[PDB]
DNA sequence: AGCACAATTTAACACTTT
DNA sequence: AAAGTGTTAAATTGTGCTATAC
């Protein structure tokens, strides 16, 4: 869980100084939420990782 | 015909016809997704048969 | 790199980030999960005494609508005369001519129509921006792009947990607590039963 | 078809709890090109990096 | 059975002192955001410039020495990679040409 | 699976425009 | 008389718990 959190915070951190569009950095905004959200605690929202 | 409850239900069912059932199930299943024709004679076939 | 909403203020019973910002769950959820922008400001003075000029040149648009729209008209009316003038300078069968001028109404309709379904439009987005306030959703996803490019300088709106970190900034709490004493003191029903 | 012209409109407004099915969804709503679109595209993206190399 | 297992390390035997120590000096670095941090160091050491501090970016010492900007690059910034396949006279001629559509389709 | 419980909806209502 | 419009109850979902040692 702190390596997918630890993941997609630096894509993201690549995603915003590569330039993109807003549709990438919304996706990739809500994959980060989900993963500290599965990070403190599973299951609860939707399916469980 | 024997059948008390049958027509107090096909009185208070409001929903007539074949298609205007379909988009009511298609809608109530999805749910919120644009009825088509495939998804109106097909899902119910796929689903059962 | 982005700011992330701690999941048990959010995702508890009662949700109390749902509460501190009178905000639904499903409302809130579909805001911090990028569903739907939040207005999280907006300037009433501008919004106050520009009205007039603003509302002025919305007439300007609905009147251009209108003015493509009775221009389509005419060019039907000037079609289906030539239709009843051509099709009937000489002798020609009954129920032809009936469907032809058939024809020429049902494009003349959608003419109108289509003008119709656009002027509603024109409409909606003038009064979403007419009752503008903070704390406010919109699920539309183009309405917002319609509100940003055109009266984009009157507000500000957001989408995610930078965004409900921007209402919490924005929020006196002394305000909230002295309206929500007042409320079970004075009013009753189901409206102190929620205050509480 | 108002019904049908309808819940097509009804359709778009909904949560869709799964994150997939809404990038998927987010993502439906732009249209593909052609062979001749994308030399258009690609030409203004050129001729902006060289206007911006010169600015 | 049994499964024993270790993370990879020891444990050392040496009764815990605290009087003679070799002697130590300390740095003060200073981050970008203006914060300070005092790093111990043994005598003999060459006390570097830079380090990464506790912050989780660089701070340079306070002193004014100046080392090394390195001469470290971009990398490849787009254009590099329009440059390196197109040259200047295909696009001279490109976006004048493009400027010439903005007079054109301007005024119909 | 269920047993309890509290929060969150259809619908059921009089009140006020149209 | 229709048409909303807000306030007030039954339906509706989610959360938490369920013995002890080898």
């Amino acid at each position: 869980l702190y390596r997918r959190v630890i993941n997609r915070n630096n894509r993201l951190k690549r995603l915003i100084d590569l330039g993109a569009p807003e549709i990438i950095v919304n996706n990739e905004k809500r994959m980060l939420q989900e993963s500290v959200d599965a990070l403190f605690d599973n299951g609860r929202r939707g399916r469980p990782v | 015909g024997f059948s008390e409850i049958m027509r107090s239900t096909l009185e208070k069912d409001n929903t007539v016809g074949t298609d205007e059932a379909l988009l009511d199930i298609y809608r109530k299943l999805r749910p919120g997704e644009p009825p088509t024709k495939e998804s109106a004679q097909t899902l119910l076939e796929n689903l059962f048969f | 790199a982005a700011p992330v909403t701690h999941i048990w203020y959010f995702k508890g019973v009662p949700s109390r980030l749902g509460y501190l910002l009178d905000l639904a769950p499903k409302d809130l959820e579909k805001i911090i999960y990028f569903a739907a922008y939040v207005i999280t400001s907006v300037d009433e003075e501008m919004r106050h005494n520009e009205l007039s000029t603003l509302e002025a040149e919305m007439a300007v648009e609905r009147k251009a609508v209108e003015d493509q729209r009775d221009g389509e008209l005419e060019a039907r009316a000037q079609k289906l005369e030539a239709d009843l003038a051509e099709l009937e300078a000489e002798g020609a069968k009954a129920d032809a001519r009936r469907k032809v001028r058939d024809g020429g109404e049902r494009e003349m309709r959608q003419i109108r129509d289509r003008a119709q379904r656009e002027l509603d439009r024109l409409e909606d987005i003038w009064s979403t921006f007419t009752k503008l306030a903070p704390k406010q959703l919109i699920v539309d996803e183009n309405l917002y792009r319609e509100l940003v490019d055109r009266y984009g300088e009157y507000f500000t709106g957001a989408m995610g947990a930078e965004s409900i970190q921007k209402l919490i900034e924005n929020f006196d709490i002394d305000a909230e607590a002295e309206s929500l004493r007042d409320v079970i003191r004075n009013g009753k029903g189901q409206k102190k039963l929620r205050a509480l | 078809s108002e019904a049908l012209r309808q819940a097509r409109k009804d359709a778009e407004l909904t949560a869709s709890a799964d994150s997939v099915r809404a990038y998927l969804k987010q993502i439906g709503k732009v249209a593909l090109l052609n062979a001749e679109e994308e030399v258009e595209l690609a030409k203004r993206i050129e001729a902006g990096l060289y206007a911006t190399q010169l600015m | 059975r049994v499964l024993r297992g270790s993370r990879l390390g020891a444990v050392s035997y040496e009764t815990d002192r605290n009087h003679d120590l070799a002697p130590r000096q300390i740095a003060r670095y200073r981050t970008d955001n203006g914060e300070e941090f005092e790093v111990p160091f043994a005598d003999d050491a060459e006390i570097p410039g830079t380090w990464l501090c506790r912050n989780g970016m660089e701070g340079t010492l306070i002193e004014g020495d100046l080392p090394e900007p390195k001469k470290v690059k971009p990398p490849r910034t787009h254009w590099d990679m329009l440059l390196e396949r197109r040259s200047i006279e295909e696009l001279e001629e490109l976006l004048k040409e493009r400027l010439e559509l903005i007079r054109s389709r301007r005024r119909g």
